[PDB]
DNA sequence: TTTTTATGTACTCGTAGTGTCTGC
DNA sequence: GCAGACACTACGAGTACATA
């Protein structure tokens, strides 16, 4: 920083006057800001039974379906679309479930399961060394926990936690905490 | 038959117009861009023996630059290509003849409408220039009775406005106005000194490039003008 | 004579392929609009879409071009990504035609979704070369053309005459195969069976003709190859005559017979039956067939699954 | 006279493009919110989008470039990409201009998917280069442009007319077909006829002008051509009138006419029926057509499977 | 002999495969449309289509191009996808055959749903090259191959013989069957049991010659055999003596074992029950048999779904 | 009996090595041994449906009593593109020790396997020779019906 | 006061890593 | 001879679509 009287340039001004295109990336990238889905103002209009706003916008058959699907007074015309969905138009699918689904209200939350994800490791790293399918190595784990402690097991096992394999249980550094928890109390 | 270094190099040429060639018994080889952009022909030294499609020209002009000098091309008993090298044989495939675009016959000029040339010197200066200044569309005019060319950047200037290049052609004798606009996309042809032939007639028109070795006639654009 | 033969192949709906815009067979108000527009000698940009294939989008945007001399290219739609466009698609647009030829592409097949994109780069094209180059569109389904497009673009929409125009072309087809008869050689003993080509598969006059290439098997079409292309191969007097007695262990005998095509012997029933019951008892035989129809291929044993169809109609359905 | 002609080109919604900010059909607010800008004489961030095809957006960016006498570069949308943006867009930005000219970039359809980067990369190249240059946009879908631009932009929605505008819009539009038809030399016998082409295509103005093209065929406007224009569109009034009737030999007998493309059929029944029967009848009839829909390509006759749709409808369905 | 073997392989039903197409075992106007087609010197674009497998498919579109000479490519349809359509087919097709043989391209198993869009690159593509080369489809089920490629192809549909053809096409397999007894070492003892195997699973020629390897276990068909192919069981005596009880311990558990073969389990159970229950009980069984049957591959669990119908029969069904 | 010493659960270290080790009834060990009797399998399926019985050994052991060249595949994994380019890569090649190559399938009437379902019916046909296919099956119908055409359907 | 199912396929964009052709 | 520069390849991310 020489010359002291600069007229400070915004960080744009700099990366593109000097061309450095990976400054003009970490710029540009500045901008990224990713959320949109107004999904909700059309599962809204179909509970609280409003003014429609759509084929104008993107639907999604699974989303609303879904979104409907939290509410058990939905399920009869949730599933109505489920068994004959495939083939009705995007609007079709939805000029039913407005004309279906008969009160409206919602809150949010959806349901999601539990995860130990310590135990959903254990039972990938069964299923994948031993090719057979979950339900098999769910009763594996248990006779193995019952006896052999399956310290061994998981002992001879963590050879391959191949960071791949990681890729497809858990999505973030949680992960990378695993890599290390396999690796240890055997 | 067999290909030699100066045919085989006017070839790799005949690729960058259409992927493609047809050559029939004969010296003479002639090849037409697929949407009709460039037409080229040219008498060769080598003899053609027999009639033959190639899909691929550019992939087999490669195949051709892995053995000696002295290879023989037939016909394969099996209807299709064998080269022998000396120590080496190679088979490559041929098509039909309706799968390359061929032109019908050799297409000749017109009467032209005006005519200049173009020193080899002049054409380099002209194509590894565009590059740098990025210029997609050059125009033939007159300026002080002295045709010139003319460089743009058509996405630049849309209008063929501020004109980034120059090179005076030679003296123009006769009297008319006119500006031709060419695609920097169609001057595919070889480099060298050409006698420039073109021609116009109000919606139609088109421009000669004759080279000493091969013939290259390329189209105009739509946004040409002049009276003829 | 009239007709145009390619004679450069040998499969024969290929070979007849209409030369000019007079040679197709055209509702009125189409023929008219295309001769109209073969006048005027210039080629606006245009849509031809079916959704039934063969009734001559693709035989017309060649047939346009060839009546104005136009310049023309021909791309498959599928190979029409965005690349393709930008480098030969404008090179060949922003060529001049020298010899002061009307520059078309055509883009046949173009209604694929992926090339959705391909087709958004090309709405401000077809306005930049709108004074050189024009172009012609087939579609099968016109969904899978963006609307700004459709825009751009006359729209003609094939396969829909009106009542009056399907008998007049129909008519038209007729005459059009028995001249192609005389020209490969085969002999019609029966005309019936030339009326029922053309009626079977209608608004589509491509496997019309393909039609005609493979019940030509023995070079005649005489009043048995007739019996084939409407078939009916019935006698569907046992069933009719088992239902009306409401038996079951006739009619259980006969479900292992028909289990053969199911497909047909349906059509033969609900027709058969439509004239025989209660106009009452009509609404309900199609309820019950038209059910046991749809669930067939599902069904396990079809056998079975027909031996419960004509339960199902002896006790409901009634007449004399 | 008032009009601009291109005279370069035969196409016709395009040769009568207008020129200047004046000769374009918009509404009020939006017209005068363009004068005020060619008047403060620099030209501001622009988006402009229909999401209807031809409402004037890509003409009325060419047109602020005149009336501003703006040095412009006109690019496809779809051919700006990253490197666009980095290159001859930055090129053209920093290069300089001792003609006092605004330097305008327009960006035709800008909408793409995959520009994601590109587009997120000009938002930042407008801060560094803002002070030299300026940027229209045009869009079809809005969404289509990262929301980063849509902030940094004045966003102007064409084909959202008042009640008031509708009226007027028309009302000039009408003009506006009647002085090209003076130029063409096209009569009009009728002029119901001019009013008809604006009133059904209104907010696409530029089918609007085509549709006047491909009904000129003969040259005159007439009576008769009222009767094509304003006549009353899909052909499914057959089925929805036999419908509507609760008739059977006539169902019976259109279900083989749309055996054909069965998928299409079903969409503009859909389509046409929610509209012409009763609420709670319109929960049903999604029922029965999309059963339908499920089992077809099961059902082993297709021509039946449609029989038994067309009863299901005719006995459930109720309306006036 | 005047039979094919492969030699190459082991596996029996694929040793014998049919050299050429006199030796396939077809129904009288299939044979005849081919060897037309043979003679012709030319194949058209055809499709083959079951959808009960093993009827001779992909054996005749092998056949065909032996009969004709074709210089012929064979493809799975799976691997058939739109980028090896564009490279290889597209490749081979623009190859000039130098022998002068039709080139074909057998696209075997071409009915997933995933390969719509390379059908659909495909529907201009069987234009442009219609002259040099053609394609024949073998699919098991046709709706998935796209109707514009129905419409390009002769579709010949298999499986489905006249009353005529089922008996002489088994005449003929008795024949081929005992043939290749003969040339394996296998004696037959009693040809009760050849024909019984011809006629048992009869639409399908694939089972039926491995059916012939698995009944050969002792290298000898005596009438002994002969008990286990006609075998089934007959004995739904525990099923009909636990529905009588109404229990379901016992019901619960005979699912699985017939859980099988549930279509013709279905069958001995209409047809033993209908003598066993009362008249208007008889009317139920066949609704509710009738239903399980229709929505059976549907069912997720065909075990479950059988327990389904048990309950369901226990309750209603009433009889001594 | 059979050990295999480096596993640690009794039912996979315990798996019968031989069509003989296995208890099953009548027509079903005659009808295997039957069929190790000429060397070279055909294709092959094998289900329960009541489970527990044996399917997935009496596979790995028609394989170990041919000396076939064996691999060995969960249905849950045989995806798409598995089939193409691993079980084609192997059926593909062809062997220096010149047995039989095979294809054990445990377990292939899962759900998203029905398009992979579909691939196989044009490829256990163009390697027939080489290589052959065993399938495992708790439910049937579960397997389409021209895979059930291209295999011997034996029933526990 | 919300918020993403499974399996396969296709097109486009961007960049980085590989090549060959060229210039002291 | 290398190093520099140009061109072509491939993989990753994003997007959208259809059938179950
Ligand atoms: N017929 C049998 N004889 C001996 N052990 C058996 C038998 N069937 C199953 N097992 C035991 O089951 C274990 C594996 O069973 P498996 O074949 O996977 O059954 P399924 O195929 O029904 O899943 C073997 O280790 C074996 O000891
Ligand atoms: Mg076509
Ligand atoms: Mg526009
Ligand atoms: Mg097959
Ligand atoms: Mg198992």
């Amino acid at each position: 920083s020489l010359f002291k009287d600069d007229i400070q340039l915004n960080e744009h001004q700099v990366a593109w006057y000097s061309k450095d295109w990976t400054a003009v990336q970490s710029a540009a990238d500045s901008f990224k800001e990713k959320a949109e889905n107004e999904f909700f103002e059309i599962i809204g209009a179909i509970n609280n039974k409003t003014k429609c706003s759509i084929a104008q916008k993107d639907y999604s058959k699974f989303m609303v379906e879904n979104a409907l699907s939290q509410f058990p007074e939905c399920m009869p015309a949730v599933y109505a679309m489920n068994l004959i969905g495939s083939g009705l138009s995007d609007e079709a699918h939805f000029n039913y479930l407005m004309a279906a689904v008969p009160r409206g209200k919602r809150y949010g939350k959806w349901a999601k399961l539990v995860e130990d994800s310590t135990e959903v490791l254990i039972i990938k790293l069964l299923a994948k060394r031993y090719q057979v399918n979950t339900n098999d190595a769910i009763n594996y784990k248990s006779i193995l926990t019952k006896n052999g402690k399956l310290p061994l097991v998981l002992k001879e096992l963590k050879g391959l936690v191949t960071d791949d394999f990681l890729k497809e249980v858990t999505k973030n550094v949680k992960e990378q905490k695993q890599l290390k928890k396999l690796a240890l109390e055997w | 038959m067999k290909l030699s270094k100066d045919t085989t190099a006017l070839l790799k040429n005949f690729a960058t117009i259409n992927s493609g060639i047809m050559l029939k018994s004969g010296q003479f080889i002639m090849t037409r861009a697929v949407n009709g952009t460039t037409y080229a022909e040219a008498n060769i030294s080598d003899v053609i023996d027999f009639d033959v499609a190639i899909y691929d020209l550019n992939g087999f002009l490669g195949i051709l630059s892995l053995v000696n000098d002295d290879a023989e091309i037939s016909q394969s008993e099996d209807g299709n290509i064998k080269i022998a090298d000396a120590r080496s044989t190679i088979f490559w495939p041929a098509a039909d003849p309706s799968t390359v675009v061929a032109p019908n016959k050799p297409i000749p000029f017109p009467v032209a409408s005006a005519v200049t040339e173009i020193k080899a010197e002049d054409l380099q200066q002209l194509l590894r220039v565009s590059r740098g200044l990025q210029i997609d569309t050059i125009a033939i005019t007159v300026k002080e009775g002295k045709i010139v060319i003319n460089g743009f950047n058509k996405v630049e200037d849309s209008a063929l406005t501020r004109v980034k290049y120059s090179l005076t052609l030679g003296d123009y004798d006769g009297e008319n106005t006119f500006n031709f606009i060419i695609n920097m996309a169609n001057m595919k042809m070889q480099p060298g000194n050409y006698k420039l032939l073109l021609w116009a007639k109000g919606k139609q028109g088109a421009a000669k490039f004759e080279g000493e070795h091969a013939n290259y006639v390329v189209a105009l654009e739509a946004d040409s003008t002049h009276d003829f | 004579s009239m007709i145009t033969v390619n004679e450069k192949e040998h499969i024969l709906e290929q070979k007849y392929r209409p030369s000019t815009i007079d040679e197709c067979i055209l509702p009125a108000f189409d023929k008219e609009t295309f001769k109209s527009i073969t006048s005027k000698g210039k080629i606006p940009h245009i849509i031809l879409h079916s959704p039934s294939p063969g009734t001559g989008k693709t035989t017309v945007a060649k047939a346009l071009c060839h009546d104005v001399n136009a310049d023309m290219m021909f791309v498959n739609g599928s190979d029409c990504k965005i690349d393709f466009v930008r480098g030969p698609l404008t090179n060949f647009a922003s060529a001049a035609s020298f010899d002061g030829r009307q520059k078309v592409i055509v883009i046949d097949e173009f209604d694929r979704s992926g090339l959705a994109e391909s087709q958004r780069h090309l709405r401000s094209f077809m306005e930049a070369y709108s004074s050189n180059c024009s172009i012609i569109i087939t579609a099968n389904n016109i969904d899978g053309i963006i609307k700004p497009l459709q825009s751009r673009c006359r729209v003609i929409t094939f396969g829909q005459p009106t009542d009056e125009d399907k008998i007049e072309m129909m008519k038209q087809m007729i005459r059009r195969l028995t001249e192609i008869c005389k020209h490969e050689g085969i002999a019609i003993a029966d005309m019936k069976v030339v009326a029922a080509l053309v009626k079977k598969n209608f608004p589509d006059f491509r496997k019309t003709i393909g039609e005609l290439d493979s019940y030509s098997s023995k070079g005649v079409l005489d009043a048995g190859i007739l019996s084939l292309v409407t078939n009916d191969r019935g006698a569907i007097d046992d069933v009719l005559e088992s239902l009306k007695n409401k038996d079951v262990k006739q009619l259980r005998a006969l479900a292992p017979k028909y289990a053969a095509d199911y497909s047909w012997f349906v059509g033969k029933l609900a027709e058969e039956i439509y004239s025989r019951v209660t106009p009452q008892s009509i609404i309900r035989m199609y309820e019950i067939v038209g059910e046991n129809n749809q669930y067939h291929g599902i069904a396990a044993n079809t056998e079975l699954h027909l031996a419960y169809l004509f339960i199902q109609l002896a006790c409901e359905m009634q007449w004399k």
